[PDB]
C-alpha cells in the first residue's frame, strides 16, 4: 500500500522495463536541463577542459611536426610563435578558444595547416559556447522553484454546505508572485471495477471542483479552500465516515497548474490525500482577518481545523433519509 | 539525515501579537534597534492601544 | 475595510508569518528576475567586481610566492610576465576574465599552479557570464509592461439588457499589440456564510461572464464592455440599489489573462470594484464611431457613462414583480 | 463603412487620443522587439557606436589630462600605452569594449583613474551586449511569420447540412509545421441594439463553431472547412439571402489561435468576412483526393466553390415553413 | 488507401501546388529551427567562413591599396601592422571577428578607412553571432524529443463498461518527466456525407473522451486507458464488429497535447487507428501491480490484451435489443 503521489508531489511509481532505448541525440539536452546543479556545472567545466586539451595536443603536435621544438636556429619561423612545451600549446589553446589572445604566442602564415586548426578551434569554441549558454539559460529559467511554495494542508475535511455534504481542502500560495490561470484537477484514484468485471489497479476519475461557473480555474491570492460537492455522480457518493482509514484503498489526487508571473512558463504542483488524511466532519478555521487597513492572512495555524459532527452515513443514505423526511 | 529541525517560539509562540526583545538579536537587545523601528511610526501617526 | 486588489492590480494582502524558509538556492534566480532595475544592475556589477578582485588577489599572491616582486634579477622568469603591483595583478585579472588579454602581462610556463589559476578563472568567468546573461535575458523579456496598458474604467454600471438587469463594465486595451486568448474571470468576493454557519472572510465566487458561447475568452481590439447577467444563481441576485456603498462588504474581482503577441509569455492584469464604484443604473456611452474609412475609438471620455433609471429593487424582486405581472 | 479586420489580419481601427503616456522605461523592450529589421539593426549599431565614442573621448581626455600627448620625453609612463591621437583612443575603446585587446595600446598602473574607466567600460560593455543579445534573441524567436501561412479563402459559403442551414468556410494551413491547440473563435460583429435601446457600433457576439464535442479546438493538417450551424440562438438566425451585400452592416470575425510547433510560443491569425464575401448557397469543392498511397490536398482551386440553390428565406422562415410542413 | 497519420505521428498528406511564395525574410528563422542538426551546423560554420573571408579580402585589398605590400621601406606605416599575404589578412580577420586579437597584426591610425572597416566587421560579427546564438538556443530548446516517448499501443480494444459498449485504448508515457495539462482529442475521420449529399474525403469529427468532468485533460503518470463511450450521438454508433477491417474507410485520430515540465513549451504527439487495429471485444490487461511499497507499472506486455466476447452487433442494435428486453 504505497502513496500514488507523495505529500510533496513525488510520483511514487517506478517504470521497470521500458522496451525501447532513449532519444538518439536529443535526450542529451532534456536530461541536461533538469539535473542537479553541481553535476551540470562539472559537466560543462569538463567539456571546456577536454575541448582545450584536445586542441592543445593538436597545436603541440603541429609545432613538433614542423620541426619547431628542437632547432631554435633563428631562421625557420614557427607555425605559432614561441611555444616550447606542451604547456605552451595548452596556454595557447586556452587563449584562442576563450578569445583572450595575449600575443606572446601567435599564429603565423608559415603553416596553413595551423590556420586550418585555428579555424576549427574557433568554430568548435563558438558551437560549444552557445550550447553551454543555451543550457545554462534554460536551466536558470527553471520552474518548480515556485511549485514548492504552493502549499497544501496535510489534511482535508468534509462538512455540510448548502445542506450538502461536500469534500473540501484548503490551498495555499506563499509567494506574493502570482500564478496565472491557476487550474484545479482533483482526481480520485483507487482500484475500482466496472460492472462487467474488469479491475484496474490505479483507476483515475476526475472529480470536478464545485465552481460557480463550473470550470476549474481559480484566482489564488489569499490561501483558500478547494472543495467538491459529493453528488450521486461523484464516486465518493458511496463514501461513509469510518470507511476512511490508512488501510482503505482510496486517494484523491490534487493537481494545480498555472503560469508563473515572471517566467511565462507553466508549473504544476501535486498533492494527494488518502483515506485517513481526509478528516471527517471538520471545517478549516478562517485564517484571514481584516487587518488594520489590510487583509490579514494568518498563515500560522494554516491547516488547523475544527471538529463538527454530521450524519455519519453515506451521501447515499443522506439522500435516502432526506427523501424519506421530505416526502413525509 | 536528521536536521533536528526546529520548534521556534520566537515566531510561533508569538503568534503575531508581541512586543519584546527575543526575536531581536543580542545586539539590538542591547541597543534597541527594534525600539527605534517602534518609535519610527510614532512620528507619522499617533499611537493607539490597538 | 481594505480593498482586496487595488484599482491597479496590487494584491493588498500581507502574509505575516509563513512557517518555513525559502528555496535553498533556486529562489535566487526567481527573486533576481522580478526586481528593480538599478538594484539588479548593481548586483551584477558588484559580482563582476568581486570576481575580478578575488582572482586579482590570487595572481598577486602567486607572483609574490614565486619570489617575483623583489628580484627583477633578469634570470628567473615570472609566473606571469611583468607584474609589479597589486594594481598589475588586478589589470591582469580583468584582461583575463573579460577575455581582453593585451599581452604586456602574460602567463608563462614557469608556474603550473598559475596555469591552474588561469583555468579556474576562465571557467568561473564563463559560468558567471552565462548566469548574468540568462538573468538579463529573462529580465528583458519581462512581462507586466503590457499589463499596465490594459486599462479599466474607474466605475462599473448596471442596466437593463434583454429585459434583464445585468452588471457591466468596459474593458480597455491601449496598445495596438494584440493579446491572445484574452480570458475574463469576473469574481465577486465578500465575507459570506454557508447555511450551516461557517463564514470565511474573503470568500470568492467566480461570477460567469455572459458570452454567446458561454466561455470566458474575448477578442479585445476596440475597448469593449464586459458584463454579467444577474441570474438567480448569481450571488448578486440579492443585490439592490442603495445597498451598494463604500461601507458595504462587496467587491467583484476582474481578471484578464492572455498571451502577449511579441513575447509568447502570458500576462495578467487585475482590477477590482467594490460596492460604490459599481454605479447603479447607467450605461457606458459608445466611445466608437465610424471614422472616415475607419473605426474611431474615441479613447477620450473612455469611462464616461450616462444615467438611466431602473426598477430600484433586487433582481429577486424583479423576478417577483415580473412573475406577478406575467401570470396576471 | 470600413472593414473591422482586413482580409489579412490588420485591425483597421485607430486609437485617437489615449489619455496617458507610455511605460516609463519598459516600453523600450516591447517596442523594440516588434519593429522593422533594418531600423532595429541601425539602433543597435548606433548604440555600439555611441558607446565606443563616449569612452573614446574618455580615454583621450585622460591621456591629455595626464600630460601624455605632448611630452614623449621617455621618462613619464602613460595612463595607457602608445596613444597620440583621438583616433588612438578610439581604437583603444573598440579594442577594450569588443574584448579584442591587441596590446600595442595597453592600460598601465600609472593612472588608477584610468583603471576605473576600464572597469566602467567593461561593465557597460557587458550590460549593453547582454541587452542587445536578449533583444536579438526575442526578435529572432518572433512569431507571425507562421501566421501568414495560415490561409483563409476569400469567400465563405452557406449550404444545407443535416437538413439545417449552416454558415461555413474553409481554413488553410500551408506549412507542414504543425499548430498545437488550434482553436477557432468565429465572432459576428455589427452595430446591434438591445431591446431597451442602447446601440453599440462594433458589437461582438462569439458565434460558436459546430464541433462534435462543442469545444473550439481543431486539428488542422489538411485544410478543412469551419462552419457554424445557424440556430435560433445564433444572431444569424434572422439572416436571409440578398440581405448580404457590401453595404449591409455585417461581419463575422474569425480567430485562429494555437502554439507553433518549433517555438512553444503562441500565434494568432485573423480573417474577416463582411456580408458580400459570404456567398449564399454554395459548397466548397473537395480539394482533397486519395493520392497514390497518399492523401492529395490539391491546394490549387483552394477556395473554389460550387453553386447550389436553397430555400431563399431566413432560418427563421425555414423553421416556420418546416414546422408548418411537419405539423401538417 | 493511405493512413491519415502514421502510427508514429507523421501527417501523411502532401500539399501539391500551394499558390503563393513563402515568408519574405522571416521563414529563414522558422525553417532554420526545425532542421537536421548537421545541416544547421554546416550552415552556421559556413556563415562564419564567409564572414571571415569577406573581410579578409577587405583588409587585404586595403593593405594593397595603401601601397603596403611592396615597399617595406620602413618609413610608411601600414593601415594594419605586419600583413604581407592574403593569409595574413585572413588571420587578422579571424582575430578581429572572433575577438581574439593577438597583437602582432594590429590596426593603426594611418588609415581611417581601415578604422571604418574595423567598425563594420565588429558590428557584423556581433549581429551574426547573436543570430547564430539565438538560433542555437531555440534549437537546443527544441521539443518533440519528449513527443517520441509518449507511446501508444499498436491496437485499440472495445468492451462493455457500465453495460455500455465503449471504444478504448491505452496511453503510455515513458519519461518520469511530467506533462502538464495533458489533453486528449480523439477524432474519428472518414469520407462521410451529409444527408443533402455533399461528401468530403477526410471528414473529421471530434469524438469526446468519457471523462467524469467531461473535459479532455488527463493526468498521466501510470500509462492508462483512454476510452470513448459510444452514444447515439457518436458517429461510431452505427459501427459493428466485422465492419472493421483494413479496407473499411475508418480511422480515429488521437491527439495528445501538454506542456513539457522542464521546458514550459508545448508538445503534441499523434497516433491513429484505422479499422483493423481497432480490436473488437478485448480488454487491455492491467500492467500495474502494487509493488513492494510501490506501484509497479509492468511496462512489458504494455499493449497486450485479452479477448472477451460481446454482442456482435451495432450499438444501434444494442439499444434496439436492450429496449426490447427492458420494455418486455
Ligand atoms: N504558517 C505556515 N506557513 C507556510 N507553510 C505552512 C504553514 N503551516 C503549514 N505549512 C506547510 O503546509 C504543509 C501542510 O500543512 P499542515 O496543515 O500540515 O500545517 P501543520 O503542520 O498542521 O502546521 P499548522 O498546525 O501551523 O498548520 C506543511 O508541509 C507545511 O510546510
Ligand atoms: N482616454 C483614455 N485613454 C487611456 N486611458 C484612459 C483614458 N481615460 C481613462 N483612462 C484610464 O482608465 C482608468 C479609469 O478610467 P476612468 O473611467 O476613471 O477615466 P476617467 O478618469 O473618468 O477619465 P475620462 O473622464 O476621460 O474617462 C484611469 O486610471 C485612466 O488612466
Ligand atoms: N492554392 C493555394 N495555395 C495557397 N494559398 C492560396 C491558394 N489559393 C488561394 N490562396 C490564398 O487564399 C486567400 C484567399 O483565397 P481565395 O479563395 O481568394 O483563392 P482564389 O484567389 O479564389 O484562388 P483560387 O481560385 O485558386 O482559389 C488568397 O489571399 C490567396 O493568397
Ligand atoms: N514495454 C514497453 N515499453 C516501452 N514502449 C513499448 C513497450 N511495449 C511496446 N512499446 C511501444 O509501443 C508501440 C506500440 O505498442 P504495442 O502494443 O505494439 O507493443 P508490442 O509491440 O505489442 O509489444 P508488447 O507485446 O510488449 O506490448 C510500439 O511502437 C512500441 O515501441
Amino acid at each position: 500500500r504505497a502513496r500514488f503521489v507523495s505529500k510533496k508531489g513525488n510520483c511514487n511509481v517506478a517504470h521497470k522495463n521500458i522496451r525501447e532505448q532513449g532519444r538518439f541525440l536529443q535526450d542529451v539536452f532534456t536530461t541536461l536541463v533538469d539535473l542537479k546543479w553541481p553535476h551540470t556545472l562539472l559537466i560543462f567545466t569538463m567539456s571546456f577542459l577536454c575541448s582545450w586539451l584536445l586542441f592543445a595536443m593538436a597545436w603541440w603536435l603541429i609545432a613538433f611536426a614542423h620541426g619547431d621544438l628542437a632547432p631554435s636556429e633563428g631562421t625557420a619561423e614557427p607555425c605559432v610563435t614561441s611555444i616550447h612545451s606542451f604547456s605552451s600549446a595548452f596556454l595557447f589553446s586556452i587563449e584562442v578558444q576563450v578569445t583572450i589572445g595575449f600575443g606572446g604566442r601567435m599564429v603565423t602564415e608559415e603553416c596553413p595547416l595551423a590556420i586550418l586548426i585555428l579555424i576549427v578551434q574557433n568554430i568548435v569554441g563558438l558551437m560549444i559556447n552557445a550550447i553551454m549558454l543555451g543550457c545554462i539559460f534554460m536551466k536558470t529559467a527553471q520552474a518548480h522553484r515556485r511549485a514548492e511554495t504552493l502549499i497544501f494542508s496535510k489534511h482535508a475535511v468534509i462538512a455540510l454546505r448548502h445542506g450538502r455534504l461536500c469534500f473540501m481542502l484548503r490551498v495555499g500560495d506563499l509567494r506574493k508572485s502570482m500564478i496565472i490561470s491557476a487550474t484545479i484537477h482533483m482526481q480520485v484514484v483507487r482500484k475500482t471495477t466496472s460492472p462487467e468485471g474488469e479491475v484496474v489497479p490505479l483507476h483515475q476519475v476526475d472529480i470536478p471542483m464545485e465552481n460557480g461557473v463550473g470550470g476549474n480555474s481559480i484566482f489564488l491570492v489569499a490561501p483558500l479552500i478547494i472543495y467538491h460537492v459529493i453528488d450521486a455522480n461523484s464516486p465518493l457518493y458511496d463514501l461513509a465516515p469510518s470507511d476512511l482509514h490508512h488501510h482503505q484503498d482510496l486517494e484523491i489526487i490534487v493537481i494545480l497548474e498555472g503560469v508563473v508571473e515572471t517566467t511565462g512558463i507553466t508549473t504544476q504542483a501535486r498533492t494527494s490525500y488518502l483515506a485517513d488524511e481526509i478528516l471527517w466532519g471538520q471545517r478549516f478555521v478562517p485564517i484571514v482577518a481584516e487587518e488594520d487597513g489590510r487583509y490579514s492572512v494568518d498563515y500560522s495555524k494554516f491547516g488547523n481545523t475544527i471538529k463538527v459532527p454530521t450524519p455519519l452515513c453515506t451521501a447515499r443514505q443522506l439522500d435516502e433519509d432526506h427523501s424519506l423526511l421530505e416526502a413525509l | 539525515k536528521t536536521p533536528r529541525e526546529v520548534k521556534p517560539p520566537e515566531d510561533l509562540q508569538d503568534l503575531g501579537v508581541r512586543f519584546l526583545q527575543p526575536f531581536v538579536n543580542l545586539l539590538s537587545k542591547g541597543t534597541y534597534w527594534w525600539m527605534n523601528a517602534f518609535i519610527k511610526t510614532a512620528h507619522k501617526k499617533p499611537i493607539d492601544l490597538r
